[PDB]
């Protein structure tokens, strides 16, 4: 996953009596929420000195709506990201915190192979699925 | 004229207990944030005669 | 190049300027 890739990080690796949170665990997902983050914010960074230069030339009336096509699809993107970086910033909080690693509507644990795909994971498999149930009956 | 809360504030606020010079600096430079966001260069003498 | 004049109606002037651009920028709702 180019996730694991940008940050120097190896999926982790509980070995036999390895206690469950330790030191060495919350230092792995801080390396990768940080780098994380930090590509986060290169993409915003970035995308914005494009967007400076298409902005200042002016489009032919014709070449407007083909232009302002690829404004918007970028554009709801980067509000996803601050998001994203708003989930990892409340993540990195649960680290910080020691409360890292279990389900938060049940005590349960979330699996450390399951944290190293999505760090952000909030829920368990049975608690995540369920709201999403909940949701398409609540929403629509 | 310090930040009691946070999240945006009104410009009407900043006028009364900053100073007409204060508001009109927020402005100038919260507009041109979103047109020097797009590269496009207004100079500033212009919104401030709208101010 | 030189100083305004006296009686140039720099009021309309300077509205023209800021409103041209305004087709360049987002109208939806952009949040940096
Ligand atoms: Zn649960």
């Amino acid at each position: 996953l180019s996730i694991l890739a940008i940050a120097g990080v190896e999926p982790y690796q509980e070995k036999p009596g390895e206690e469950y949170m330790n030191e060495a665990q919350l230092a792995h997902f801080r390396r990768i929420l940080e780098a994380w983050r930090n590509q986060l914010r290169d993409e915003v960074d970035r995308t914005v000195t494009h967007m400076q230069d298409e902005a200042a030339n002016f489009p032919d009336p014709v070449d407007r709506a083909a232009q302002e096509e690829e404004f918007s699809l970028e554009l709801r993107n980067r509000d996803r990201e601050r998001k994203l970086i708003k989930k990892i910033e409340k993540t990195l909080k649960k680290v910080e915190d020691e409360d890292f690693g279990y389900c938060e509507s049940c005590g349960v644990e979330i699996g450390i192979r399951r944290l190293e795909a999505r760090p952000t994971a909030d829920l368990c498999i049975d608690c995540k699925t369920l709201a999403e149930i909940r949701e398409k009956q609540m929403a629509g | 004229g310090d930040v009691i809360s946070d999240g945006p504030e009104a410009p009407h606020d900043i006028l009364r207990l900053r100073g007409v010079h204060a508001v009109t600096r927020y402005i100038v430079n919260e507009v041109q944030d979103v047109y020097r966001l797009q590269g496009v260069k207004i100079n500033d003498k212009h919104i401030e005669v709208i101010v | 190049g030189h100083i305004i004049n006296k009686g140039e109606a720099i009021g309309v002037i300077a509205a023209q300027s800021i409103g041209e651009p305004g087709t360049q920028l987002t109208m939806r709702t952009f949040h940096i």
